[PDB]
């Protein structure tokens, strides 16, 4: 029957999606930055380096 | 009965027990929790932090 390690167990079910989600989005943005890194990292640009730094920056701070 | 004679029980009984009259029982600390059961405080706190 209705218990405490029932209720327990619900609200973990209920807060592990959050966790599943935080993952997906962990490997999501690292996914992106395989795609900034393996493609080729040339600065040449000033504005193209800013902005590739920038992301890097965003997405860590994240 | 082997040496004299008896007659049926004119009165049955057998051994039982003797208690203390359970009195108003001197209040608590913390009685103030009696109305709720303790896992429903328990899932009350943890209600509180989940949500």
């Amino acid at each position: 029957a209705f218990t405490f390690a029932a209720f327990c167990y619900m609200l973990t079910l209920v807060l592990c999606a959050s966790l599943i989600f935080f993952v997906i989005w962990h490997i999501i943005a690292f996914d992106e930055l395989r795609t900034d890194f393996k493609n080729p990292i040339d600065q040449g640009n000033p504005a193209r380096a800013r902005e590739r730094l920038k992301n890097i920056e965003r997405i860590c701070c994240l | 009965e082997e040496v004299i004679d008896f007659s049926k029980p004119f009165m049955s009984l057998g051994i039982s027990i003797m208690i203390k009259k359970p009195q108003k029982s001197k209040p608590g600390v913390f009685s103030f929790l009696d109305p709720l059961a303790y896992e429903i405080w328990m899932c009350i706190v943890f209600a509180y932090i989940g949500v």
